């Protein structure tokens, strides 16, 4: 199951 | 766990100058963040504080909030409450699974901070239209914050809710309510009862 | 044995001629189980292994939604990186991300990872402590500062140690018939007379799973590590793998050499010698 | 942007036996950027029905792909893999050697 | 920078008309959403998006359509407006990471009517301070009364000697219904501006209550004998006086 919260570089 | 956010009490009424606390509780602790907002009738929502799951608390001026993610609750604290703090405070949470990122909002807590009227001087005045005009309105003013302004029912006779105004340059504030009627046989004497 | 769950993402800008390409693939050990391709007509995260097919509608909807959110984060990232490097907007660039977790034989957490690359080179990676970052260069110091301020490592650490390990276990159990299977290699050796006085001995390992395997040659009883020709393990195309190891030996002396094969499918290591 | 040229391996899925249907594979790996063109040849002519795996990459970030097609090996038919990539100035042809 | 920008802020529609509410954000947010909030009621999600080319339904998707062909914009389309759609709409966006902080646009108030003859602009009047208040308190309260408007789309402001003022002013949080027995009752709104008696007594001071009304546009059909109730400013004034 994928990561939900992801942060821009 | 289908997320459900609760805010009790739903209504809160305090005298200005007092510190106060608003509660927020949620059924599912698996949240990404919790955010507190503020909304006045007829207006939009203003974000007050945002607490990510990695922080335990935040501060912004006279406002501070804590987050107890494990016990499913957050508390918003307001110091030296001012009449301007009056509004509906909303608490929302974001989820950590599902890919929707949809926030769950609580119903909100309605806060009314009553001004401190140091020298009450209640009185009903009659004001004339500058246009001419046979028209007039009644003004009930300078009453303390314990006074209740209801509308002694009588269609054709209108009565507004109490309103607070601040004369900031003179460190003065007062409550007022307005009444008017289209009928001739209407008097300020028997306007507010 | 040990196991891992890993997601791989490739983002490529195609300036002037289309939106960026976004491809995501997921693996449990050496078995791919899901894929997403922005160019496919579907626009759905798709199954690639039999056992994941037991997941219901909610799962597929949720994974499809999260992979599109990843695509958008990458869409933004392409432009951000182009700016950091003061690069033209006519060229095509590539961003790659990989994250996942490893568990031991007991299915307990061993380690986590989250790595990011720009134009085929390390850009920023999460250290094994799952707390700090290694920024490959100066532009990456900018991303590093934003990730420290936003506490991205704590966000990742929660997923890697929790969600990632929990789902890996669910999958291992749901797909045990194949994921926890071990196809022992089928071995044989060939001989090719290359030039006068010499011959090549090639040792083969075919149809094995998982891909990890150790092929070694010894002369008499000594390892010939530095003198062995070893090809990259390759897929057969049916879910199994192939690999060979070769050594150049003097003609008439091929029986002094032994090929040793170690693999999880074999009760004990195999020794091969030329007939 | 340093680019990496593809490593190429041409082989069969199952051990090759003349007259017996099998699958011809061309495994391209260790390349960057991802755009690549791969053809399977039969006596120098491109084979029409060829499929491939989903794009993935290795630890060092280089990409890998498996191109495959059904084929029937014979003693004299020549099979090969043709590859074009930005790092190549000419297409690269690697012949199938059933012994490798 | 600009934050979330929604437009238009006010809008009246006749049943069956099409309408697009715009929502833009310049923060590269991945998540964008639309909410409707009825007066005194909660926020209900209509549609949302997490990426260009992706849209999904919220709790009340019926009657609305969305699209996300660009990172910055998430327009809400009403194909055929119904009276049930009269509400306050808010667009909200956030990153799908970082702190996940949500940003709300300023809101859009839409009123859908079966017939536009129910739309009325406000009449405005300013009432002068009582001489009794002046001698009793040394203060002077002016009262502004906006009456007979519909829909409740007004913004009341006080101008003193050509400048807008906020000190000594308090306006009703919500208007009152002139005919509470009716669903399409026109409204009234009051406001007070309190100054010192000496400021009111100065004949050089000019007081003006203005009410910006948002109604019909120049491109709306009007079959009534009265003037078309278009978006306009209606005001009343009074000058200070020594007597
Ligand atoms: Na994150």
């Amino acid at each position: 199951s994928l990561l939900m919260w992801i942060t821009q570089c | 766990m289908k997320q459900e956010v609760t805010q009790i009490p739903a209504a809160l009424s305090v005298p200005e100058g007092e510190n106060l606390v608003l509660n927020c509780s949620f059924t599912d602790s698996a949240i990404y963040n919790l955010q507190w907002f503020r909304q006045d009738p007829g207006k939009g929502l203003t974000s007050l504080l945002l607490i990510p799951f990695w922080q335990r608390e935040q501060t912004s001026g006279r406002l501070n909030a804590s987050l107890d993610k494990s016990s499913g609750r957050s508390t918003l604290y307001i110091a030296a409450s001012q009449p301007g703090d009056s509004a509906t405070y909303l608490c929302a949470v974001r989820p950590t699974s599902g890919g929707s990122y949809i926030p769950t909002f609580g119903r909100g807590t309605s806060l009314i901070v009553h001004p401190y009227i140091q020298n009450p001087d209640p009185a009903v005045y009659q004001l004339r239209d500058s246009k001419s005009s046979d028209k007039s309105v009644c003004l009930f003013t300078d009453f303390d914050s314990q006074t209740n302004v209801s509308q002694s029912k009588d269609s054709d006779v209108y009565i507004t809710d109490k309103c607070v105004l601040d004369m900031r340059s003179m460190d003065f504030k007062s409550n007022s309510a307005v009444a008017w009627s289209n009928k001739s046989d209407f008097a300020c004497a028997n306007a507010f009862n | 044995g040990s196991h891992s769950m890993r997601y791989f993402f490739t983002s490529v800008s195609r300036p002037g001629r289309g939106e960026p390409r976004f491809i995501a693939v997921g693996y449990v050990d050496d078995t791919q189980f899901v894929r997403f391709d922005s160019d496919a007509a579907s626009q759905r995260m798709e199954p690639r292994a039999p056992w994941i097919e037991q997941e219901g509608p909610e799962y597929w909807d949720g994974e499809t939604r999260k992979v599109k959110a990843h695509s958008q984060t990458h869409r933004v990232d392409l432009g951000t990186l182009r700016g950091y490097y003061n690069q033209s907007e006519a060229g095509s660039h590539t961003v790659q991300r990989m994250y996942g977790c490893d568990v031991g034989s007991d299915w307990r957490f061993l380690r986590g990872y989250h790595q990011y690359a720009y134009d085929g080179k390390d850009y920023i990676a999460l250290k094994e402590d799952l707390r700090s970052w290694t920024a490959a260069d100066m532009a990456a110091q900018t991303t590093k500062h934003k990730w420290e301020a936003a506490h991205v490592a704590e966000q990742l650490r929660a997923y890697l140690e929790g969600t990632c390990v929990e789902w890996l276990r669910r999958y291992l159990e749901n797909g045990k018939e194949t994921l926890q299977r071990t196809d022992a290699p089928k071995t044989h050796m060939t001989h090719h007379a290359v030039s006068d006085h010499e011959a090549t001995l090639r040792c083969w390992a075919l149809s094995f799973y998982p891909a990890e395997i150790t092929l070694t040659w010894q002369r008499d009883g000594e390892d010939q590590t530095q003198d062995t020709e070893l090809v990259e393990t390759r897929p057969a195309g049916d879910g199994t793998f192939q690999k060979w190891a070769a050594v150049v030996v003097p003609s008439g002396q091929e029986q002094r050499y032994t090929c040793h094969v170690q693999h999880e499918g074999l009760p004990k290591p195999l020794t091969l010698r030329w007939e | 942007m340093i680019q990496r040229t593809p490593k190429i391996q041409v082989y069969s899925r199952h051990p090759a036996e003349n007259g017996k249907s099998n699958f011809l594979n061309c495994y391209v790996s260790g390349f960057h950027p991802s755009d690549i063109e791969v053809d399977l040849l039969k006596n120098g002519e491109r084979i029409e029905k060829v499929e491939h795996s989903d794009l993935s990459f290795s630890k060092d970030w280089s990409f890998y792909l498996l191109y495959y097609t059904e084929f029937t090996p014979t003693e004299k038919d020549e099979y090969a893999c043709r590859v074009n990539h930005v790092t190549l100035s000419q297409p690269c042809i690697v012949k199938w050697d059933r012994d490798m | 920078n600009a934050g979330v920008t929604q437009t238009p802020k006010f809008q009246v529609l006749k049943t069956g008309q099409s309408m697009t509410l715009q929502c833009a954000q310049d923060m590269n947010h991945e998540y964008m959403s639309w909410y409707r909030q009825d007066p005194g009621m909660g926020l209900r999600l209509i549609h949302y998006s997490v990426s260009v080319g992706m849209t999904d339904q919220g709790e009340v998707p019926n009657g609305y359509n969305v699209s996300r062909s660009t990172t910055e914009d998430f327009p809400l389309r009403l194909l055929s407006a119904a009276p049930s759609q009269t509400s306050v709409y808010f667009c909200a966006s956030s990153y799908v990471g970082n702190t996940g902080e949500l940003f709300f646009g300023e809101g859009s108030r839409l009123t859908v009517l079966e017939d536009l003859k129910n739309v009325f602009p406000p009449e405005v009047a300013v009432f002068e301070p009582s001489e009794a208040e002046i001698s009793h308190t040394q203060k002077a309260t002016l009262v502004c009364l906006a009456t007979g408007f519909y829909p409740d789309h007004v913004e009341l402001s006080w101008w003193v000697n050509g400048k807008e003022v906020h000190s000594g002013v308090c306006t009703d949080p919500q208007p009152l219904k002139e005919q509470p027995a009716l669903n399409d009752s026109r409204y009234a709104l009051s406001s007070r501006l309190r100054v010192s008696a000496t400021f009111w007594q100065d004949p050089r001071n000019h007081f003006r209550c203005q009410v910006q009304f948002y109604g019909l546009s120049e491109n709306d059909e009007w079959t009534q004998d009265r003037a078309k109730p278009v978006t306009q400013i209606v005001s009343a004034e009074a000058w200070g006086r020594a007597d």
